[PDB]
C-alpha cells in the first residue's frame, strides 16, 4: 500500500545539491535512451 | 579466415596444392590416367 | 503468381477515417484495432476463469508457513473501509529502537 | 513494371552491388584499412572484449 | 581541540549525516597510541578535555 | 582521443599479469609498470593512487605484435608471472619491457638482439629492468649464449629472417622444457613475397611441426597489421604445462 | 638471538596475486555511477562510435582501480585536457562534454512516443464525450 | 657505420630504377623526416639512404627505427644521383617508398626487398 503518512528517515532525508541532481538526470535520461535502442535492436533481431 | 570473399577463396592460385583421397586415387589408376599430368591438364596449371 | 499481377494489381487499398462529425467519440475501430482488443479481454478473462477455478478448488484447512509470517486478506468486516482483497506487504521500513533513533538524532 | 535508376545502368548497378558488398564484408571479417593514424593510439576506439578468442584452433 | 585537523571529514559527515571522525592531530600523540580498540576514541576525549584545561 | 587526464578504471584481463584499462569512449590494455614514475619509450600510462607507486603501461597494438595478438583473442599467451621467457628479435626493447612487466620480478626474460645500436637500446631499458637480461648475439647461432639462458618455459619469436622456423627450432632445441610455449610471429611478405598469405603460414605451420612443435592456436592479426599471423604451439606435448 | 614468538592465530581473496594485487572494489556510489556509465557507453556518443556488445548480468567486476592516463610524451599540444576540463569522475566528464542538448532532445522524443497513448489520452477522449 | 651497404653490379642502378617508378606513381616520400614519420607510421616497404652524407649521422639515425619496426634499409652511395633519380632538383639523402594493396610496382619491390634481406 503506498504510504500516506511520512516517515522519520523520509523527514531526515538530506537534501541533494546541484551538482548531484545534473548527475541523477543524466543517469536518466541515459538509461531511459539505452532501453529504447535496445528494445529496437531486439525487436529487429525478432523479425530477422 | 583471410582471403575469402564470400565463398570465394583467394588463396588458391597455382601451383594447386590438391589433396588426394584414396577413392579418387584408386580410379585414377583404373582408369588408366595419369595423376600429375592429367590434374595439370585439367587445371591448366602446375600442381604440387 | 507474382510477376503475373502489375503494379496496379500490387497497389494498396487505403483505410477510411472517421467522419468529421463524429471524431470526438475517438478513431474508428478497424480489424486490427478490434484484433487488439479482442487479444487483451480474452487474455483478462483466461486470467480470471483460472483465478475462479483455484478459489472454487480450495482446501478450507490448508497450512503453509507463511501464513505466520503475513497478514491475511480478511475480510471486510475484519479489515474494514481499507479492504481489497490483495494480502498486503511490508514497505520494507520497520519498528526502530530507542538508541539507533538517538544516534540518528544526534546526527539530525 | 517500374524498374529503378540503378537498374536503368548496368555499370552503376555493379558499382553500388560491391560497395554494399564490400560493406557487408567489414561485418564479418576485419579489414585492415590503415594502421594507426597521424594522430597516434588513440586507444582501442569500439571496445576491448576479454572473454573472446578468436583463433582457428588448429 | 578533539578533532583540529579533521575537519574535512568532520564537515562531510556533518553534512550528508554520516558519523563524524574521532579524533584530529591528537591521534599522533604520545598518549592516545597506547591505547587500542573502543578506549583510543574514549582517551582521545579525555585527553582533548585535558588539552583544552 | 584517449587524452591526457581523462579518468579510466582498471580490470583484470582474461590473461595472467595483462589488464585492460576502459573508460568513456576508449577502451585500451595496459600493463603493471615493474619501475614506477617513467615511462620508456614515451608512452601514455596510468597512475592510480589507491587508498603513487601503483602505475599501468598502455601497450600500443600497432607497435607489438604481441599485444595485437592479444587483442586479436589468443586462447592463451603462456607467460604468467613469474614464467621465463626467451624474446627472439628483440630490437631496441619496446614490447620486452611490456613483457617483462608481465612476467613481473620474480620471472625472467632473456632478451636475443643482433644489431648493436638497438643492443644499447635494449641495454639502457635492461638497465632500468632488473628482470630482463639483454644478449647481443645472432639468434641464428644459439650456441653463443648458452651460458646464459636457462631452461626457459616460453619462446617469443618476432624475427623477420626467411629462415625462421629453422632459427626457432634450433633455439628451442637448445634453451625450451618438455611441452614449452612459444608464439611465433609471420610476415609473410618477409617469408614468401610472391605467394599468398594463407599458403605461407599453412608452409610455415608445416615446417613448425617437421620441427617438433605442435601448434594449437592461429590468428591472424588483421586490424592492425597486414598479412601477419600470429601462430602459438607447444613443444614436445599437447598440454602445454604438463 | 632466539625470542619467544609472537602468537597470533586469532573467504574470498581481497587481492589478486596473480595481477599484482589489484584490490577488490569498493563499490562507492560515484563508481557504481561510473561503471553503468561505462556499459551505457554505446548510447553516450549517440551513433558516432559504437561499441563491442558486452552484457554481462553484473556490470561490477570483482577487481577494479580507478586511474588516470598521465602523459604521452610524444603529444602534448591536443592530447592532453585542460584545467578546466580535468573532472573528478567520468560521469562528469560526459555532463562536461557536449551534446547533453542531444540526450534530452532524445529523451523528450521517448517520452513523447510512450506517452503517446497511454492515459493523458483516455482523459482528454472522456472530457471530449462528456463535453 | 653503413654495414647494409650496396654494391655495384647492377643493384644500385635498380634500387634508384625502383625509385623513379615509384616516385612517377606517386607511392614515395622524399626526405629524412618524411623517411621517419613513413616508417614510424609502418607503410613503408623499404628505404633507401644516400651514403655520400656530410655527416653520417641522419642516415644513421634512420636504421634504428627501420631496424625496430623490422623494414628493409639499404644504403646508395649518392646524394645527388638520389635526387636526381627521384626528380627533385635538390639532393635527397633519404628516401622511403611505401605500400599499396594494388600495383605493378610491388613485384618490383618484392625482388627488391629480397635482394636487399639477401644483402643483409
Amino acid at each position: 500500500k503506498p504510504q500516506k503518512k511520512e516517515t522519520y528517515m523520509q523527514k531526515r532525508a538530506v537534501v541533494v545539491g546541484r551538482e548531484e541532481r545534473k548527475l541523477r538526470d543524466l543517469m536518466q535520461k541515459l538509461t531511459t535512451i539505452r532501453k529504447e535502442k535496445i528494445a529496437k535492436r531486439k525487436a529487429k533481431k525478432e523479425a530477422q | 579466415p583471410s582471403s575469402m570473399f564470400f565463398e570465394h577463396n583467394e588463396a588458391l592460385v597455382p601451383p594447386y596444392n590438391v589433396l588426394v583421397d584414396t577413392n579418387f586415387l584408386s580410379r585414377t589408376v583404373g582408369a588408366k590416367l595419369p595423376l600429375l599430368e592429367s590434374a595439370m591438364d585439367c587445371l591448366y596449371a602446375s600442381v604440387n | 503468381m507474382s510477376s503475373l499481377r502489375h503494379a496496379i494489381q500490387r497497389r494498396a487499398h487505403k483505410e477510411r477515417a472517421q467522419p468529421l462529425e463524429r471524431q470526438r467519440l475517438g478513431i474508428l475501430e478497424k480489424k486490427k484495432d478490434y484484433r487488439l482488443r479482442a487479444r487483451d479481454y480474452k487474455k483478462k478473462q483466461a486470467v480470471l476463469k483460472s483465478l475462479r477455478q483455484k478459489a472454487a478448488e480450495r482446501n478450507e484447512d490448508e497450512f503453509y508457513f507463511g501464513m505466520m509470517s503475513r497478514k491475511g486478506p480478511g475480510s471486510a468486516l475484519t479489515r474494514g473501509k481499507g479492504f481489497t482483497g490483495t494480502v498486503d506487504g511490508d514497505r520494507g521500513n520497520k519498528a526502530l529502537s530507542v538508541e539507533t533513533v538517538r544516534l540518528l538524532k544526534t546526527q539530525d | 513494371p517500374n524498374r529503378k535508376k540503378e537498374q536503368r545502368n548496368p555499370r552503376v548497378k555493379k558499382r553500388k552491388k560491391y560497395e554494399e558488398k564490400q560493406k557487408k564484408l567489414r561485418s564479418v571479417k576485419a579489414v585492415y584499412k590503415g594502421g594507426e593514424g597521424p594522430g597516434g593510439y588513440q586507444g582501442e576506439l569500439s571496445g576491448i572484449k576479454t572473454n573472446l578468442v578468436k583463433s582457428v584452433k588448429l | 581541540i578533539q578533532i583540529l585537523g579533521a575537519e574535512k571529514a568532520l564537515f562531510r559527515a556533518l553534512k550528508t549525516k554520516h558519523a563524524t571522525p574521532k579524533y584530529g592531530i591528537i591521534y599522533h600523540a604520545s598518549l592516545v597510541g597506547q591505547a587500542s580498540g573502543p578506549n583510543k576514541g574514549k582517551i582521545a576525549r579525555q585527553l582533548a578535555a585535558k588539552i583544552a584545561l | 582521443g584517449a587524452k591526457a587526464g581523462k579518468k579510466v578504471i582498471v580490470e583484470p584481463h582474461r590473461h595472467k599479469g595483462v589488464f585492460v584499462a576502459r573508460g568513456g569512449k576508449e577502451d585500451l590494455l595496459c600493463t603493471a609498470n615493474l619501475v614506477p614514475g617513467e615511462s620508456v619509450y614515451g608512452e601514455k600510462r596510468i597512475s592510480v593512487e589507491t587508498p603513487t607507486k601503483t602505475e599501468y603501461r598502455i601497450w600500443n597494438p600497432f607497435r607489438s605484435k604481441l599485444a595485437a595478438g592479444i587483442l586479436g583473442g589468443l586462447e592463451t599467451i603462456y607467460m604468467k608471472p613469474g614464467s621465463k621467457v626467451l624474446y627472439l628479435g628483440a630490437a631496441s626493447g619496446t614490447s620486452v619491457s611490456h613483457v617483462a612487466d608481465i612476467v613481473g620480478p620474480t620471472g625472467a626474460v632473456y632478451a636475443v638482439e643482433f644489431s648493436h645500436r638497438s643492443g644499447r637500446d635494449l641495454i639502457n631499458m635492461a638497465t632500468r629492468r632488473t628482470n630482463v637480461i639483454p644478449i647481443v648475439e645472432d639468434a641464428r647461432k644459439p650456441m653463443a649464449y648458452r651460458m646464459l639462458v636457462p631452461m626457459v618455459d616460453v619462446i617469443f619469436a618476432d624475427v623477420a629472417q626467411p629462415d625462421q622456423a629453422r632459427i626457432v627450432g634450433i633455439n628451442a632445441r637448445l634453451f625450451l622444457k618438455q611441452g614449452g610455449g612459444l608464439l611465433i610471429s609471420i610476415k609473410a611478405s618477409c617469408i614468401d613475397s610472391t605467394a599468398p598469405p594463407e599458403q605461407v603460414f599453412a608452409s610455415e605451420v608445416q615446417k613448425l611441426r617437421e620441427d617438433k612443435f605442435f601448434p594449437k592456436e592461429q590468428l591472424t592479426l588483421e586490424p592492425y597489421e597486414r598479412d601477419h599471423a600470429m601462430v602459438s604451439c607447444v613443444y614436445l606435448q599437447k598440454e602445454f604445462e604438463g | 638471538e632466539l625470542s619467544v614468538r609472537v602468537p597470533q592465530l586469532p573467504g574470498p581473496p581481497d587481492t589478486l596475486s596473480d595481477w599484482y594485487n589489484i584490490p577488490r572494489t569498493n563499490l562507492t556510489p560515484e563508481l557504481k555511477r561510473d561503471l553503468q556509465l561505462l556499459r551505457m557507453r554505446d548510447v553516450v556518443a549517440m551513433g558516432k562510435q559504437f561499441f563491442k556488445k558486452d552484457n554481462r548480468k553484473d556490470f561490477v567486476p570483482e577487481y577494479c582501480q580507478v586511474g588516470t592516463i598521465i602523459a604521452g610524451a610524444t603529444d602534448g599540444v591536443s592530447g592532453r585536457l585542460t584545467r578546466k576540463e580535468r573532472k573528478r569522475t567520468i560521469v562528469e566528464e560526459v555532463l562536461s562534454s557536449d551534446s547533453v542538448s542531444k540526450y534530452k532532445r532524445k529523451y523528450h522524443e521517448i517520452q513523447e512516443h510512450k506517452k503517446s497513448g497511454r492515459k493523458g489520452y483516455y482523459k482528454k477522449l472522456m472530457a471530449a464525450r462528456k463535453r | 657505420a653503413a654495414w647494409p651497404k650496396a654494391e655495384d653490379p647492377a643493384l644500385v642502378q635498380e634500387l634508384l630504377d625502383c625509385v623513379q617508378q615509384a616516385s612517377h606513381y606517386r607511392q614515395l616520400k622524399k626526405g629524412a623526416n618524411e623517411t621517419t614519420k613513413s616508417v614510424n607510421r609502418g607503410t613503408s616497404e623499404l628505404v633507401i639512404l644516400a651514403a655520400d652524407t656530410q655527416p653520417l649521422s641522419i642516415v644513421l639515425h634512420i636504421p634504428l627505427i627501420c631496424e625496430e619496426k623490422n623494414v628493409p634499409y639499404v644504403y646508395v652511395p649518392s646524394k645527388v644521383a638520389l635526387g636526381r633519380a627521384c626528380g627533385v632538383s635538390r639532393a635527397v639523402i633519404a628516401v622511403s617508398l611505401t605500400s599499396n594493396e594494388a600495383s605493378d610496382l610491388n613485384s618490383k619491390i618484392r625482388a627488391l626487398r629480397d635482394k636487399v634481406e639477401r644483402l643483409a
